[PDB]
């Protein structure tokens, strides 16, 4: 669903992403900005304030597993339903996460990429990244359909 | 809006300043290119990059949000004319206010990295959600 | 809410009266069967058909909506306590309020087919939206 | 994905549905309850008031065509994506209708079944139909992914 210039721009910026920290700031910002999401992460411990959430080392740890999954999705853009089929089962049948919350995490991920690349995150680059997250959000929502 | 959220918004909007109209233009561009269904409400506009019309509209949206910051305690009354335009006249799908608010946050993060903290990010979302809600209140 | 909306709602909710609690139970039951993600907010409840607890809670929802109709003009100070419960303590996902409001409309339809006109359907949707907006205000 | 006993309660209630009315009734209520939807239907004429909309002749006639595509969707519950291939193409590429609105007509339809059928419309009958309309809504939104 991406052009050849789109796919190239996506892959060029992703290679520059601090795999260690972006994942954590994104899962952190979800829990702060959309606080109903904290009830699925009861056992990560102290999420009582903004500074607790961004300091909490289990949010940071788990944040790496989430960026890990997006990477894996980018590698297989023509077979997302296949790549996320197991995680879709986890989120949908076990955890019972409303698929509107998958859209929110993808949009927080786009805010986080803009915070880090500033001027380099041009409207055409954002617009290719919006296609990707809509792709992933929709692939994780498959077991509801 | 809470006292903290009000302070946090007046901080962030302060730093924006004279650039508000320029960021207003960028947010519209970002929305047209990312969410192309939104184009159907501007058939009478040249929507190519650096259009005179998108810059001129950027300012109008920017100047309306500045009014709203100044009148945060009396937002329903400050925007009631805009609310009649968007619901009664134009017939804007509510889902579209969410896509413009996202594209404003993406513009601010890219321009104010020092100021775009988790706490300020959360306050600015509440603020634009409050505006969207007044702009859809005739529905 | 417009004056035409206030009328339609007060008329429609007058003609429920004592049946109010019995209707609330049916709405909750419909929600649990139709949208099984909502069942996790009630681990401490027997969710089986004709459950003592769901009848009892059904009446607590109904009593809340009657006070709302009675205080239609000052809604945020008639429901203030329930936002804190739903938003701060229970962390209820905002999408779930649209699900209950929708099952609430399927119940009033199935029971008052003479008063469930299209103009009344629209007033009750606007009313339940308002109620939802207040309950989610602490977000 | 319905069970045998869901499918036979769905199929059994539909064969008593007044096809010449409920369709219009559904479309009419969508246009009154969610007024923004009226911008897609300007050529239909007078939508200014609830009385205008419900008695509009081009609404009732278009209601039959909608309920006619639902009737096709029940036949082929194993292949909705394909049944609605051409309607997804029209609705997403030509008309640019936000998928959030397919869900809204799905739910307005449920309020109408309830309105006509009453107590024969039970909570478990509803949970079956809720599963149907969601699948319809997803099938129609397929060209957006
Ligand atoms: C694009 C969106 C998302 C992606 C790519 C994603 C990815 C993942 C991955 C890779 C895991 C680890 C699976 C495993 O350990 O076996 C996971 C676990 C989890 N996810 Fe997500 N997720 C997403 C959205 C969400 C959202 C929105 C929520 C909650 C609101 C959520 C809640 C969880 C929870 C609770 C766990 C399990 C944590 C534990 O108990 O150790 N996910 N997710
Ligand atoms: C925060 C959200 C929004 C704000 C503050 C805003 C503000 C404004 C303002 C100040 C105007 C000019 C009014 C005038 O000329 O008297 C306007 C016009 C307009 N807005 Fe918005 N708007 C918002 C959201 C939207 C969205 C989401 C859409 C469509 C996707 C939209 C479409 C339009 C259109 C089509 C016009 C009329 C343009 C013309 O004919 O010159 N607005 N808006
Ligand atoms: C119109 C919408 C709603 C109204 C008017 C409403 C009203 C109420 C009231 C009056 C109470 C009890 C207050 C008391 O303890 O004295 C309550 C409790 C509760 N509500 Fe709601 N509610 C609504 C929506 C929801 C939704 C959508 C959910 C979940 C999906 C929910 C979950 C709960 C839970 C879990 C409790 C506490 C149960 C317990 O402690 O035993 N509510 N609600
Ligand atoms: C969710 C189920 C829906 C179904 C089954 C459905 C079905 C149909 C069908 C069968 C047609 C006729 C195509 C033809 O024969 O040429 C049609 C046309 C149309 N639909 Fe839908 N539709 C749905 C939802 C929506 C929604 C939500 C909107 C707008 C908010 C919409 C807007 C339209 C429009 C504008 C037309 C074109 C009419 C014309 O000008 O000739 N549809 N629909």
């Amino acid at each position: 669903h991406l052009t050849p210039e789109e796919k190239s721009a996506v892959t060029a910026l992703w290679g520059k992403v601090n795999v260690d920290e972006v994942g954590g700031e994104a899962l952190g910002r979800l829990l702060v900005v959309y606080p109903w999401t904290q009830r699925f992460f009861e056992s990560f411990g102290d999420l009582s304030t903004p500074d607790a959430v961004m300091g909490n080392p289990k949010v940071k740890a788990h944040g790496k597993k989430v960026l890990g999954a997006f990477s894996d999705g980018l590698a297989h853009l023509d077979n997302l339903k296949g790549t996320f089929a197991t995680l879709s089962e986890l989120h949908c049948d076990k955890l019972h996460v409303d698929p509107e919350n998958f859209r929110l995490l993808g949009n927080v991920l786009v805010c986080v990429l803009a915070h880090h690349f500033g001027k380099e995150f041009t409207p055409p680059v954002q617009a290719a990244y919006q296609k990707v997250v809509a792709g992933v959000a929709n692939a994780l929502a498959h077991k509801y359909h | 809006l809470s006292p903290a959220d009000k302070t946090n918004v007046k901080a962030a909007w302060g730093k924006v300043g004279a650039h508000a109209g320029e960021y207003g233009a960028e947010a519209l561009e970002r929305m047209f290119l990312s969410f192309p269904t939104t184009k159907t409400y501007f058939p009478h506009f040249d929507l190519s990059h650096g259009s005179a019309q998108v810059k001129g509209h950027g300012k109008k949206v920017a100047d309306a949000l500045t009014n709203a910051v100044a009148h945060v305690d009396d937002m329903p009354n400050a925007l009631s004319a805009l609310s009649d335009l968007h619901a009664h006249k134009l017939r804007v799908d509510p889902v579209n206010f969410k896509l413009l608010s996202h594209c404003l946050l993406v513009t601010l993060a890219a321009h104010l990295p020092a100021e775009f903290t988790p706490a300020v990010h959360a306050s600015l979302d509440k603020f634009l959600a409050s505006v969207s809600t007044v702009l859809t209140s005739k529905y």
